[PDB]
């Protein structure tokens, strides 16, 4: 359903009325938790 | 038994799944309309009461124009018409939408059919997933699906033929973004990654095939090729059979490095196929050949660090044992030290199938090649550098943020790079 | 699925929102009694993007054509294809407009809104999936400038997460049809500032060349000029409505074209284009189409690309052909005039293609070009506005509506802030 | 059994019946002979709601027409369908009433209910079980109004059991019809808010839109209008006649609908309704009946329901359908605009169907609601009576049958009380 | 000799009897004229002195409007005319009416039925409640009665199948509160009873029907299939021959926990049966399935105390234990720790049989799954939401007042709730 009458009148447009806000660049919730080791660092020589 | 659960997720999905299963159905003599004139196909299919053989694969899309091409097309009768999952409205190329918006509905809808596909197997070897990595289908879902795979079944063998956005040929300007948040997501959820580039084919295609009017549905004809040449000894009998835990036990050497490069071999036309004898030698020195490779990289910029062989058609041991031996003592290939083995070799007696109106030449000699070098640390860095290009300016995020994302899902996507960048120098350790 | 609506707002509006449904009715096989006659089940497929079942077997289309003065509706209505339209979509109002942004807008359009949205979700909910709307504008005009933004300012507040695009016909650069264009045009640009997705920008101007060079035709009826309108308005949807290799919905070509929430005024074309002799001597292959579209002259805007940057581009191919050939193409382009391009987008450029060309041809492209020459338009007519309203001619015919000044400097600041969003992303 | 007695008050009401009466017939197949002359055996199984068996086949009304000034009824009398009514249900005065509330209610009226109501009662006892009353008024004049009402009252105690309907004419809020016409309206209303189950409004307004924007009729006479309260009349009583898949008794429509004794006015509309034009474009589904029904247009009395709350609604649809396209369809609506329908109530609206549609289609609907905007009514009512009450004009007339004034005021403070229950129950 | 007594009250009442006494006469080529061309029907029927097969059922309403088309179908020669029994005005969706007024005028004829409907009966397996909870007949009139079959009998047993109101589907508005009051009488009075929505029935025959024109004699056609499952070990040979006794003691673990879900498997097109094998174990994970249930609750929120399954067909035990064996397992499925069993399982060698013109497929495999599960909290606590939404403002109420009730029975049928949905939390 519609609105009444009389009530789609036009109004007034100011500058920028829609336009984005970048919120910031922030550190996210979740960083979703990996779930595979990391590679070893080239020196654990774990052979005796 | 021996039974895979496919998967196709995007356009280039099902765009390939129009591909691998016109060649199966024509590999198994299974007519268009499900039936035919044991285990021999039962690695794909499944007889149900009445005559029919319906494939175990599952089409998913949020595009209708292109599901409904395969309900109106020659192969309609065949698929289950619940498995060709499709959306009202699309991704349109954007990880958000793919993510955050659409993909979130659907997947509950698509699990109950992984659920009742999978109790139809007695034995699941593994899934196989045909991804497109780049827009907003192939990327934005296939990340939210493997998430719940993971969750659902665990440590099952999930791989990944997923094609990587191209360093020239590029029919997008976002693919960037969309193929960097995809990373963590296969990453740390698929079991092993095949890569391969739209244009990597299409040089093959001009020197090779010398095909000068080549489009996608001659790319799909050669991924048929690979997985048919791949997964043949999971259906066709053969000498030093390999199955997919055999595959990536010897091919893995770290969680984290699990990416590799294809290339097929011979790829001839039916009339030079006169002009030629295509020894096993022959094939296997164009097998490592870098311009048959499936990927825009360089291999003698790298080391490599394993490499399988699927051998298909007359070949005997005594053949293969000699030929790789050459290689071995060849200066130009490089091997890293820590692999004085760097070879798993497979043989099948059943040759690849040509289709009728394909391009390749009937041959009794073939030879897929998969190999998990580090020089893939190329590819892997173009991303990188065209992704700050652009994300140093903000442009095309309030499209991202505007679906239900913030900024920080791009910094993490964005190191996960960074940190596997350098993994793939320390495995160049050489000390 | 993918349901459209398409708004003809204005006598430009009503009268190439003629030609446009000429087309597609032929493109679907179907005739103006309204029955479909094609030989394919293709065209039946997708045909409900544009039209609804009826009984008997009938398509009708769903337009809403509005319009004051109810006199040039009266020649559609009388025209070969003018059996196809509902009745209902009819709006009119007995008071003429007098080419004035403000009654358009003010005073007669606040008195038609009411059967407008009764009349636009009468079909906004016949559609089970909508895609976006569309609408074809005349922003020198009142009718189509003042009901064309008061609509839209309605549209977007209802159906915001939804697609409009706009087939605007901005004021001619040289030639002005209408005295009072300045007015009619930043007051309207200023509206499409902030409710609008996609806005193309079309000129009487070029179309003429176009239709004299490329085409040398003798006398370029306004029924020629609209046989080009529509033939791009039609090469947006071919996805939508035929089968691709490559598809690209009508959402996917924004994002991939806008990059920030502003700068979307566009600029098209269409090839192949030729006289009836040079049929026999060019080829028709895909290095041609792509010869064409990139040139200065099929910009159907008056825009010069050899003056500003790319921010972004496309294409809509329609044909079976080698999508090798079109990634080749398109990227060489950027490679060799690689200062036309900028620098941080690697690549700048989206490249549909379709199974399916025109019913007459075998192979066709489209092109949809987003500049920082578009910013040269917005110089011309901020020159003009500014220079007649400080002295205030012709204003006391706006000011009788109830407007202000104040509505004025809103207007020229909103569009000069947009003229340097041009600018900074124009490093030469 | 089941039966059901009909009154027909004043001269609208002997003139709306003449319509329902023609329309009621042709639908059981009767002849203006009064014999049945149909095909099915599903015309005679419930023919005993309105007519009586009679010796050769006749099928008599079980309608009274009352009035004073016999005149009209001498027009019905001799109609095309005057032929089939008992001479002894016709019971009149041989003077006038005079658009006057007071004669009509007091003096003459009281001089024929000792008449009336042996006509009455000689044939509600021939019902072996009675269902309920149903009248036709017409709130300006003083014969349908005055004797209506005071009609009632005598009928409310007698049959307390069973329930009386009001299918009540009001005022047109733009043009008066009589000049008298509030002084009537409200001692009438008096009478309504305490003597009657269920009343519905119409408005001869309304009534000129749905056949000059609806219908795009060009000369609407009464005898046009009159074909429309007779579709909605036909319309309730379905369930009654036809069996369905989900019948809907006449009792059970008022218990799903009035939440306080009080407010027992709806508002009435009737789907589909074409051109003869249109009805070869649009279809015929339960998604068309559905929207056209819920519009702010078809709602056959002058008040916009968007200015208040649905507190519920009903559906009586006809023809072989989905009785889950219904269901959905009134559900989606409720949570879509969810603005307009009040909150402690959850679902607000009865669906009813019917195996047989009208003679002549195949799907049809009937609306009923009971808003919150019916108080406009009363608003503009209760000032019109104000602003001359409060001068006492016109007064004498009244006076002069001994009427008292309180009977005035009393009738402004029971509406001045009902247009604050209307609001209670609306927090907007 | 094992013969059951089958009721059914309201209009889903008989709107569900033509389903089901369609199938028995189908099922047993009992002719509509009673004859056919032992224990194989004489569980249903009886046998007369000569050659007639009569069934033994009783056909209860208020309106004769949907009794008399059973005396007019085809099924007229088929049932004794004082089983249809029909009364004269309806209960008009009024619990009160249906209990207090109307109720108490006809039970008296009623009872003498089933007295003379139990004496042929040797050995009664137990009664067959048909109920529709949410109209005045079927919750005023089957409390009422249900207390009276608990006074004369009481140790044989009533299975209770009542349609019950959905969330979103609500065919009323005062259904909240008769369903309510409903509960206070059924719930001490019936040994067992299943719930069904007619909601989830219809995304039933959305996803796996795949018809899009679901209608009441629809869904029945699932019902049917339900109680057909439910005693064929009743009248049909096979492995593990479940009477009630045996069905009742494994199932209802507590007085008050009565109150169970259905399900059915499998329920697919006459064509998708070309693109499976439905063998045994397919077929028991669909039943187990959230989106198979008749009722729309969410067992995933809750644990089974039990489950009952009846298998059809070629199935042989082997099989059965085998799957039931895999569900244990299965993690999704959570059962309360007291029951490490929770499976009585059924078989038999009859299949289910199809009717011409139905929508399921002939199939050789067939599971009808009954679970008692404490995730029926869920659609027991909206109706406690509803209830106390309305009841706040005591809206309808004068209706129920009106007929010889009072305000305690609704704080009192309240409370009832209250005790009952702690019952469903004491078991964690
Ligand atoms: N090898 C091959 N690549 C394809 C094919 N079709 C599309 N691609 C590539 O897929 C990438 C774009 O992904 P698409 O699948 O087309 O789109 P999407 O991922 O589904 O996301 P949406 O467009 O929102 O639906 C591009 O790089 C295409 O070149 C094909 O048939 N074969
Ligand atoms: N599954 C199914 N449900 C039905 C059917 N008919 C009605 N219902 C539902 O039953 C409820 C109303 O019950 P009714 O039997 O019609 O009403 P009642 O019990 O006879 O009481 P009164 O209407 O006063 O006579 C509604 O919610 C309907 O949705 C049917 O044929 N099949
Ligand atoms: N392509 C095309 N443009 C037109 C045509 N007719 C008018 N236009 C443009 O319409 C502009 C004037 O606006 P118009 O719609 O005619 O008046 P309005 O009703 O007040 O909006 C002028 O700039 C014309 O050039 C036509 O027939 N074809
Ligand atoms: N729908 C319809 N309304 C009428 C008709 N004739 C009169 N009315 C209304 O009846 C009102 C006057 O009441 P009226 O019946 O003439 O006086 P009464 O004899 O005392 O009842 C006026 O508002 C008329 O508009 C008719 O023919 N059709
Ligand atoms: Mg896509
Ligand atoms: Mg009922």
């Amino acid at each position: 359903m519609g609105r009444p009458d009389g009530a789609n009148g036009p109004a007034f447009l100011h500058a920028h009325e829609k336009e984005p806000k970048l919120p910031s660049p922030g550190p996210p919730s979740n960083p979703k938790q990996k779930i595979r080791p990391p590679v070893p660092a080239k020196e654990e020589k774990p052979t005796m | 038994m021996r039974e895979v659960i496919s998967i196709h997720i995007g356009q280039a999905g099902i765009q390939v799944g129009n591909a691998c299963w016109e060649l199966y159905c024509l590999e198994h003599g299974i007519q268009p309309d499900g039936q035919m004139p044991d285990d021999a196909f039962n690695t794909f299919f499944s007889e149900t009461g009445a005559g029919k053989h319906v494939p175990r694969c599952i089409f998913l899309d949020l595009e209708p124009t292109v599901v409904d091409e395969v309900r109106t097309g020659t192969y309609r009768q065949l698929f289950h018409p619940e498995q060709l999952i499709s959306g009202k409205e699309d991704a349109a190329n954007n990880f958000a939408r793919g993510h955050y918006t659409i993909g979130k509905e659907i997947v509950d809808l698509a699990l109950d059919r992984i659920r009742k596909l999978a109790d139809n197997c007695t034995g699941l070897q593994g899934f196989l997933v045909f991804n497109a990595v780049g827009g907003g289908t192939g990327s934005g879902l296939g990340s939210l699906l493997l998430e719940r795979l993971s969750v659902d079944y665990g440590k099952k063998s999930k791989l990944g033929f997923t094609v990587y956005p191209s360093p020239q040929v590029s029919t997008a300007v976002v693919e960037p973004y969309n193929s960097v948040l995809s990373t963590h997501s296969l990453l740390e959820h698929t079991d092993v990654a095949v890569m391969l580039d739209n244009e990597a084919i299409y040089d093959i295609c001009r020197r090779s095939l010398d095909i000068e009017r080549p489009t996608y549905t001659n790319l799909n004809r050669l991924i048929a090729q690979v997985i048919s040449s791949l997964t043949a000894s999971l259906r066709f009998d053969g000498a030093l059979n390999v199955d997919i835990t055999e595959f990536q036990t010897n091919l893995v050497p770290y969680p984290r490095i699990h990416f590799m490069l294809s290339s097929y071999a011979p790829i001839i036309s039916a009339e030079k196929a006169y002009h030629e004898q295509l020894s096993v030698a022959e094939i296997t020195n164009a097998a490592f050949e870098p311009a048959s490779m499936m990927v825009k990289c360089d291999p003698r910029h790298g080391k490599y660090m394993a490499c399988c062989l699927m051998y298909r058609g007359d070949v005997v041991p005594k053949d293969v044992n000699a030929s790789v031996a050459t290689i071995k003592t060849k200066r130009t290939i490089q091997f890293v030290d820590w692999c004085p083995t760097g070879f798993k070799c497979g043989i099948n007696y059943q040759p690849p199938t040509v289709v009728p109106g394909g391009d390749l030449a009937k041959v009794q000699r073939a030879v897929c090649m998969i190999s998990n070098s580090t020089a893939i640390g190329e590819i892997f860095s173009r991303l990188d550098h065209k992704f700050d290009l652009m994300y140093a300016k903000r442009a095309f995020v309030h499209w991202y943020v505007g679906e239900g994302m913030e900024e920080g899902e791009f910094s993490e996507a964005r190191e996960d790079l960074a940190a596997l960048e350098k993994d793939f120098e320390e495995v160049g350790a050489e000390s | 699925m993918r349901e459209i609506v398409h708004i003809q707002g204005g006598q430009c509006g009503n009268q190439i929102g003629a030609k446009f449904w000429e087309v597609v009715s032929d493109e679907h096989g179907i005739d103006p009694t309204g029955t479909y006659h094609g030989d394919s089940d293709l065209q039946l497929e997708r045909i409900n993007v544009y039209f609804n079942e009826a009984t008997g077997g009938r398509y009708v289309p769903r337009a809403i054509l509005m319009d004051l003065e109810p006199g040039t509706m009266d020649s559609v209505r009388s025209g070969p294809y003018g059996q196809i339209f509902r009745p209902d979509n009819f709006v009119f109002g007995q008071t003429g407009a007098g080419n004035n942004w403000a009654k358009g807008h003010y005073t007669e359009g606040a008195e038609l809104i009411d059967s407008v949205l009764d009349v636009v979700r009468k079909e906004a909910e016949s559609c089970d999936c909508l895609q976006g709307f569309q609408v074809c504008h005349s922003l020198g005009g009142g009718t189509g400038s003042g009901m064309g933004t008061l609509l839209i300012s309605k549209i977007r507040e209802e159906y915001p997460d939804r697609m409009m695009l706009t087939f605007s016909v901005v004021p001619s650069p040289k030639v002005s049809d209408t005295v009072v264009e300045p007015y009619n045009a930043t007051l309207s640009v200023h509206q499409l500032v902030e409710n609008a997705d996609e806005c193309m920008v079309l000129d009487n101007e070029a179309l003429y060349d176009i239709c004299f060079r490329t085409l040398k035709l003798t006398t370029p009826t306004f029924g020629d000029l609209n046989h080009l309108i529509s033939a791009v308005m039609s090469g947006i949807t071919c996805c939508l409505r035929f089968p691709g290799q490559l598809n690209a919905d009508l959402r996917k070509l924004a994002v991939n074209l806008i990059p920030f929430p502003r700068l979307h005024f566009f600029m098209v074309g269409f090839t192949p284009l030729t006289s009836r002799g040079s049929q026999q001597y060019r080829a028709l292959t895909v290095p041609e189409l792509t010869q064409q579209m990139w040139d200065a002259k099929n910009m159907m805007c008056a825009a010069d690309p050899r003056h500003g940057r790319y921010l972004t581009a496309s294409a809509l191919f329609r044909g079976r052909m080698s999508t090798k050939e079109v990634d080749e193409q398109m990227l060489n382009v950027q490679n060799k005039n690689s200062s036309y391009f900028v620098e941080w987008i690697p690549n700048n450029v989206k490249s549909s293609v379709c199974d399916i060309p025109p019913k007459g041809l075998k192979m066709s492209a489209t092109f949809i070009g987003n500049s920082t020459a578009i910013q040269e338009m917005f110089k011309r007519v901020s020159e003009q506005f500014t220079a007649m309203f400080r002295r205030k001619a012709f204003l006391h015919w706006y000011t009788g509506e109830g407007m202000d000044e104040m509505e004025f400097t809103e207007a020229e600041s909103n569009m000069n802030d947009l003229v340097s969003e041009y600018q900074q992303y124009q490093d030469a």
